[PDB]
């Protein structure tokens, strides 16, 4: 209902966790499990690549279509670009339906 | 046909042509879906007039929304036929369930 491609076998979930590292266990033995660990985090790059297939547009309509066009009027901030403080902002939602096929 | 103050006389024009095309790519408004007149007559002795072709598009009131697309038919490839040429095409139907004539 939200949108997109209903799949029976979606791209599988990728779960990730830091392996816990204990911290300074006492010398004498105790059965209770460790309540204290090294405080640590991890970081690194992630690369996702998807190959899309397209349906080429083949039509005979005479007059020109509607297209998605960023307006040419001068403004303080360009759309879809960083501002002066570095905060990237999307100005408006972009639907996918512009080209026109006859019903 | 020539008209001269009445007594119009029809005299065959050998040189003139008649141009025909079948789309087969379904790039035109499909008019044939709804019941209409001008089909082939039931009884083979009859002679029938070939109906005009027009189509409707999106609209607001009587005015036309920018979405409406106007198709020019002249813009397809079409075979031209003088007297003594014949235009034949063959079409094969996709498999479709039987019509049920039983009760």
């Amino acid at each position: 209902l939200m949108g997109g491609f209903g799949l029976k076998h979606p791209p599988p979930q990728i779960l990730i966790k830091n392996t816990p590292v204990p911290a300074n266990p006492s010398t004498t033995f105790s059965a209770a499990k460790f309540a204290s660990f090294i405080t640590q985090y991890s970081t690194g790059q992630v690369s996702v690549e998807i190959e899309w297939e397209l349906q080429k547009e083949n039509s005979k309509r005479w007059n020109p279509e509607i297209q998605y066009t960023s307006n040419y009027n001068k403004s303080v901030n360009v759309d879809f670009t960083v501002d002066t403080n570095g905060v990237y902002s999307e100005p408006r939602p972009i639907g996918t339906r512009y080209l026109t096929r006859n019903l | 046909v020539t008209q001269n103050d009445g007594t119009t006389t029809i005299a065959n024009n050998l040189t003139s042509t008649v141009q025909v095309f079948t789309d087969s790519e379904y790039q035109l408004p499909y008019v044939l879906g709804s019941a209409h007149q001008g089909c082939l007559p039931p009884f083979p002795a009859d002679v029938f007039m070939v109906p005009q072709y027009g189509y409707l598009t999106l609209n607001n009131g009587s005015q036309a929304v920018g979405r409406s697309s106007f198709y020019c038919l002249e813009y397809f490839p079409s075979q031209m036929l003088r007297t003594g040429n014949n235009f034949t095409f063959s079409y094969t139907f996709e498999d479709v369930p039987f019509h049920s004539s039983y009760a």
